């Protein structure tokens, strides 16, 4: 058994972290007070769920997690929420004034004064691990903390835990649920400084999650609660292999091996199906073929883009529920004969398939319906570069006029870090094109 | 705990400041004696932003009343909510400022500023985490203009990394007390360009025209003009004073509204604006159409003459948040020529469930528009019409000022006009 | 009020559509870089499809199908036909073609020579034509040594296909010609064929014993108007429209344009567009596509129709700009953005 | 269409299907960037105070 430490940075990271640990508990049978009746080993054990939970002598199963925010309002919900009992105070770190959506403020001005405190708390969790695999870092691209402080944390983690893997769950900025105008700056600044420190990053575009909520869940104006409960389902589907018995994606290292043959291109596309409304009278349960075929519909991708016009480098299918290998292979054959799935010539044309018999758990009273089988497909498509292009174009529009640059320069950042970060993105976009286009 | 420190200076500043605390105190359920009597927890969620909590569950505004003569502040102390203010927070002299910027900034005002800073420092030392300051004042007089901007200069020196916000009443010859108001306003504007993060520009002519033409008030009074300022000040601070998914503090607002440090002068607006047909329900389209109408704008500047750098709209009341997005996108997607295309998604909307007193719903408009250069052009023209003949300068040179300082104020604002002009094309 | 942007100033077609759109008083043109648009009349090359459909509350529409280049590129069309089972390598309406890369750079050099040597040995007509997309650069020859050596002198991909040695000739004149069909595919992937076609005829008598002079062999409107001496002799602008051409087929061949030619044309159009539908369809896409296509066909003396190429950014005949451009606004633009017949198109029903 | 590496357990199984074969900064340097930016802030504020001193 090897432990994984989860780090939630900024509002988006913390609120998403809250929704995942709520789900993790419902999946593992852990109650809000930390007890786990099915855990026959009291105050110890090296089971699969122990990769995410330590155990006290009193039988409490405590998340291996750290929550960090430069302002306390969001983390205070954790301290007084339903699962307040899961964590102890050392795990929740709050400052007193945030980064004002200013990358430079989170990375430099404020980050410099709190980084050693966060590293000390993470070190405490690390000392409880007999074989730490690495870290899962949840953050937004847009926030000043999620962008500026996260990149600072990733740089130090690479120094303090050189041989440890680091995965990201990053929230891509979408105007429908944002009042900030500078988020292209922050996103591109944090991608530049984090790129060499992240082994694998799962980008979720709020625009995609927003449209899935309005389309499949019939939510006219989704809230962060609606968005986060759906996001934590995809996150859970991705981390289940680490928390349950299995043989695929059993440790963080396997995510890079199976999904990232080229280091810089480490942003897999996630696609999830089915998402059915709970308020629905009663839905017809979809088959293995129908949910697998849905993995190649843009409508259920965590980032809107057209995989038909890119090249695949890897492809995992993570099933949960009533699924047997026979059915999966039948659907795959049917899809290849109907879909446009172009692999890069230097990669095998195939699919790694993982099946977990336990169907997706849904939060009681939540928006999602209980289904008998679900799948999350992780595919490394060059088509996700459309997201970088969109973001780099918005950056170019404002930076040409140096709009808002003074806010960053005023917090000690050099203007030349903008162009240095931007040129890195232009090189990232060129890598994708060299790999995907003829 | 993101506390704001309020300062009101001079006649205009204290009279507009007074009504402001009167309007929001009613919104937060605080009575004239400081006791809460509302019926919703939303009234107290962010109550500490503007109020200090005293013994016995009393709420005392975090405001400092400043003037160089006693009169207006004796009025406040005897006004409706006069008893609600901290007695030690009244700081005033006896000389007056005679509508003289040099008296408020260099002579009379300099003698009193240190004691005002002692009270400011007192209110700050008790804030768990101070967001920043807001000042209400006019630019055409002497105390709010000259001493107000002196206060700002010294507050920025002692709190260099706090946000400094002002509600600045701009003089107009149609609603004028003395002919020297362009002098005082030109001198103050440069101080604001240097030492404020956000300045809400309130033109007394726009206030007058609205009272006369829209509200149908035959003979507007300063009281009528102050009702508009009250409601507008309540509107722009709704996000700060009530809970919502925005979670915005002064520095976050500034960061998304000010793309260039000197261009931080805002056009505020308010809707509805109805004469006494006053009980009619106002639909979201109507609300949105008016909010973007120039006749609902208080800078007396035609937005169609410039371009919006950033826009912030706050809707108050129980309404269709889905229906708001549609009409907001409709205004943008029907007049996109007046928005700079080099700032993606520069029009933001925020909702609030609690409506102002006596209205099912309302909308407050906050625009960073290059059209505001028209306001500074008027002032500059009126300044030059007198300064070219050195008319009325003896009032100022008698206080130790030199003509050179006036020539520089003149140039400083014509530079500001030019900076707005380059971003308009 | 709907908004659109113009990013292809050289498009005579959409220059008219933009003109018509503004004439409705319900469409407003924006600067070519304004993202808040309903309709993009985009550029030909490197159109940024990835930036479409990400503006909240705007239904966005573009006049190009992403991925249609596979059909409108010389080499791409050949590869698409030979690799797609829907068309197969035994496709009977497309001339035997081969993709040939210049030796200074897969490639079908040896496969071409195998079929060539077979034709030369069997006394059959062995005349081929070499062309590419980078042309205004065409060569017609019966010797395989001349065709290949011509491609090596270039630096771009070329295609060698069978030259139709028995083309149908119009009388009087004894002259070659080609047929241009305009096809409009809307966002729902309905295939509409403009009822009005055009024949680009050669004003010179077809001479089979001299492919060196390419004035009677190439029916391009620009070649006839520059190197031919009988331009505009038989019909105005070397352009014969369907009404005249149909009357000729009846007096000369005792058949109609519908029976003898149009059925094959409508069949070829369906087969090509249906083939690539799953690859380019925007049914479940965050934005919507439509595109105007210009198909070029050949007719041999057996009244069999052959496909020459497909044009993704075609032009229209001067006399047909008004009717066609209006039709574009009706079925492709107003169908998505309605305003406050006897359709000029022939809907080619099919299974999606 | 080949299935390889079938692994079965009580809570699921996994396998690999193949349809076709193929064809940092030290801790010293991070503090320098954090202190260099803090130096540019101190310098800018020093100029602001110098300005207010004049
Ligand atoms: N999906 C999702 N997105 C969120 C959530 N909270 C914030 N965001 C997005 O994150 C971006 C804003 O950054 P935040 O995370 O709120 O800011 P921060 O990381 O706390 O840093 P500060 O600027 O210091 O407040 C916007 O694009 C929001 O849409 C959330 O709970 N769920
Ligand atoms: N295989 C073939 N057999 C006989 N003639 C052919 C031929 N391929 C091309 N042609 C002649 O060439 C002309 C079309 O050439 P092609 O279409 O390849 O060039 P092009 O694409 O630059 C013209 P456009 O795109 O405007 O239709 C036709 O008029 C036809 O007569
Ligand atoms: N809107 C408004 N403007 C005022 C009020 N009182 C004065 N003014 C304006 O303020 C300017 C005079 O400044 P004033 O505040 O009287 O001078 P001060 O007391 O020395 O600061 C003139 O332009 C007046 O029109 C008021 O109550 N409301
Ligand atoms: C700037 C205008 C001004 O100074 N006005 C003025 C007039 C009379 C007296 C006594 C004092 C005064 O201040
Ligand atoms: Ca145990
Ligand atoms: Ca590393
Ligand atoms: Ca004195
Ligand atoms: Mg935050
Ligand atoms: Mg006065
Ligand atoms: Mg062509």
């Amino acid at each position: 058994m090897r432990e994984c430490i989860s780090i939630h940075v900024g509002q988006a990271g913390v609120q998403i972290g809250n929704a995942c640990w709520e789900l993790y508990c419902l999946e593992h049978g852990i109650q809000p007070d930390g007890q786990m009746p099915s855990d026959k080993t009291i105050g110890g054990g090296d089971d699969s769920f122990n990769t995410f939970f330590s155990e006290t002598g009193a039988g409490k199963h405590v998340p291996r997690a750290v929550f960090v925010d430069l302002e306390p309002t969001v983390i205070d919900e954790v301290r007084t929420g339903t699962y307040r009992q899961l964590f102890h105070p050392e795990q929740l770190i709050t400052g007193k004034e945030d980064a004002a959506n200013n990358y430079a403020r989170g990375h430099y001005t404020i980050g410099k004064e709190i980084i050693d405190l966060v590293l000390d708390r993470i070190r405490k969790l690390a000392d409880q691990c007999t074989g730490l695999q690495g870290f899962l870092v949840f953050h937004s691209f847009g926030g000043g903390t999620g962008s500026g402080f996260t990149s600072l944390l990733m740089e130090r983690l690479s120094v303090d835990y050189g041989k440890k893997s680091k995965l990201e769950f990053s929230i891509y900025p979408a105007p429908q649920v944002s009042t900030a105008v500078v988020e292209p700056y922050n996103s591109i600044l944090t991608t530049h400084t984090t790129l060499e420190h992240s082994d694998c990053a799962f980008m979720v575009d709020n625009e995609a999650i927003y449209d899935i909520c309005r389309r499949n869940l019939d939510i006219e104006r989704p809230t962060y609660t609606n968005l986060n409960r759906l996001i934590s389902q995809i996150v859970s589907s991705i981390t289940a292999s680490l928390r349950f018995d299995g043989a695929l994606n059993v440790d963080l290292t396997e995510f890079q091996t199976n999904l990232v043959p080229y280091p810089r291109i480490h942003f897999p596309l996630a696609t999830y199906a089915p998402v059915i409304s709970a308020e629905k009278a009663y839905h017809e349960q979809l088959s293995v073929a129908e949910i697998t075929n849905a993995c190649f519909e843009p409508a259920n991708q965590m980032v809107k883009c057209d995989p038909r016009h890119g090249k695949y480098m890897a492809c995992c299918l993570l099933y949960r529920g009533d699924v047997v290998p026979k059915d999966v292979n039948a659907a795959i054959a049917t899809i290849k004969t109907k879909r446009s799935i172009q692999f890069v010539d230097w990669c095998p044309t195939g699919f790694k398939v993982g099946i977990n018999y336990q169907p997706p758990t849904v939060v009681p009273g939540g928006d999602l319906a209980k289904v008998q089988r679900a799948v999350c497909m992780l595919s490394n498509t060059t088509a996700i570069a459309e997201a970088w292009a969109r973001l780099d174009h918005k950056f170019d529009l404002m930076y040409a006029k140096r709009a808002f640059v003074h806010w960053y320069v005023g917090e000690g950042m050099e203007e030349g870090e903008f162009s240095e970060a931007r040129e890195d993105m232009a090189a990232l976009e060129k890598d994708y094109e060299e790999v995907g286009v003829d | 705990m993101r506390e704001i420190v309020h300062i009101q200076a001079g006649q205009c500043g204290n009279q507009i400041g007074a009504k402001f605390w009167e309007v929001i105190s009613d919104e937060h359920g605080i009575d004239p004696t400081g006791s809460y009597h509302g019926d919703s927890d939303l009234q107290l969620e962010r109550i500490n932003v503007y109020y200090n909590e005293a013994t016995g569950n009393k709420y005392v505004p975090r405001a400092i009343l400043v003037d160089l003569e006693p009169g207006t502040m004796d009025s406040v102390r005897s006004g409706p909510f006069g008893q609600i203010f901290r007695p030690d927070n009244f700081v005033f002299g006896q000389s007056g400022a005679g509508n003289n910027w040099a008296k408020g900034h260099y002579t009379e005002g300099a003698e009193l500023v240190d004691s005002v800073l002692d009270v400011v420092r007192k209110e700050s030392e008790s804030c768990d985490c101070l967001q920043g300051f807001q000042l209400t004042h006019s630019l055409g007089g002497g105390t709010g203009s000259g001493m107000g901007t002196l206060l700002i200069s010294k507050i920025r020196e002692e709190y260099p990394d706090r946000i400094m916000n002002t509600f600045s009443v701009m003089p107009s010859p149609k609603v004028s007390d003395t002919v020297v108001e362009p002098y005082n306003a030109t001198l103050s504007v440069h101080q604001l360009v240097e030492n404020t993060d956000e300045t809400y520009c309130i033109d007394n002519e726009a206030l007058y025209d609205i009272c006369f033409r829209t509200l149908k008030l035959t003979t507007p009074t300063y009281g009528d003009l102050n009702h508009l300022v009250s409601a507008t000040m309540s509107g722009v601070t709704t996000c700060l004073r009530f809970p919502g998914q925005l979670n915005a503090d002064l520095r976050k607002l500034a960061v998304n509204m000010v793309p260039f440090p000197r261009l931080h002068f805002f056009m505020p607006g308010f809707a509805p604006l109805t004469s006494r047909q006053q009980y009619r329900a106002l639909t979201v389209p109507e609300l949105t159409q008016q909010m973007f109408d120039s006749k609902n704008m208080m800078a007396a500047c035609d937005p169609r003459h410039g371009r919006y750098l950033t826009v912030a709209a706050i809707f108050r009341g129980r309404m269709s948040m889905k229906e708001v997005d549609e009409q907001m996108l409709n205004v943008q997607n029907k007049n996109s020529s007046y928005f700079v295309e080099w700032i993606p998604n520069n029009v933001k909307t925020a909702v609030c469930d609690i409506p102002p007193r006596g209205l099912k719903m309302s909308a407050t408009f906050i625009g960073n528009s290059t059209a505001i250069q028209e306001l500074f052009k008027r002032i500059s023209e009126q300044f030059t019409a007198m300064f070219r003949r050195k008319a009325f300068l003896h009032w100022y040179t008698g206080e130790g000022m030199d003509e050179m300082e006036f020539t520089e104020a003149e140039s400083n604002m014509n530079d500001l006009v030019s900076e707005y002009q380059q971003y308009q094309d | 009020m709907y908004t659109f942007v113009v990013r292809d100033e050289n498009s005579s077609v959409y220059a008219e559509v933009s003109r018509l759109l503004l004439a409705t008083g319900q469409w407003k043109r924006l600067r070519k870089d304004n993202p808040r648009f309903n309709l993009m009349l985009g550029e030909r090359n490197r159109l940024p499809f990835g930036r479409l459909g990400h503006e909240p509350g705007l239904v966005q529409l573009v006049n190009y199908y992403r991925g249609a280049d596979k059909l409108c590129r010389k080499a791409s069309l050949v590869k698409l036909i030979k690799t797609s089972p829907e068309l197969s390598e035994s496709c009977t309406w497309f001339p035997e073609s081969y993709v040939i890369y210049p030796t200074n750079l897969t490639d079908e050099r040896e496969v071409f020579l195998a079929a060539y040597n077979r034709r030369r040995e069997g006394r059959e007509g062995n005349v081929w034509i070499a062309k590419s997309s980078a042309g205004a650069g065409i060569l017609i020859s019966s010797e395989a040594s001349e065709l290949l050596d011509f491609i090596d002198e270039q630096g771009q991909v070329h295609v060698i296909q069978k030259y139709l040695e028995k083309p149908l000739l119009l009388e009087p004149g004894h002259r070659k010609f080609d047929i241009r069909s305009w096809v409009l595919v809307d966002h729902l992937y309905n295939i509409y064929l403009y009822r009005e076609g055009v024949l680009r005829t050669s004003s010179e008598p077809y001479n089979s014993a001299n492919f060196q002079d390419k004035t009677c062999h190439l029916t391009n409107h620009c070649i006839q108007k520059e190197y031919s001496k009988n331009y505009g002799r038989y019909e105005e602008g070397n352009e014969m429209f369907f009404e005249e051409f149909n009357q000729y087929l009846m007096d000369a061949l005792n058949t109609t344009l519908e029976n003898s030619i149009l059925l094959q044309i409508k069949h070829i159009i369906r087969s090509c567009l249906m083939c690539i539908e799953p690859a380019i369809s925007t049914k479940h896409l965050h934005y919507q596509s439509f595109q105007l296509f210009g198909f070029d066909f050949m007719v041999d003396e057996e009244l069999k129709v052959w496909l020459i190429e497909v044009n993704g950014a075609p032009a229209c005949a001067q006399k047909l700009y008004a009717e066609l451009c209006q039709g574009i606004v009706d079925v492709a633009i107003s169908s998505v953005f309605p305003l406050a017949p006897t359709s000029i198109f022939i809907k080619l029903h099919h299974h999606h | 269409m080949e299935v390889i590496e079938l692994n079965k357990c009580t809570s699921g199984q996994s396998f690999e299907v193949i349809l076709k074969p193929p064809s940092d900064p030290s801790l010293e340097e991070i503090q320098k960037k954090l202190e260099a930016a803090e130096e540019r802030r101190k310098y800018q504020e020093a100029e602001l105070l110098k300005h207010l001193a004049e």
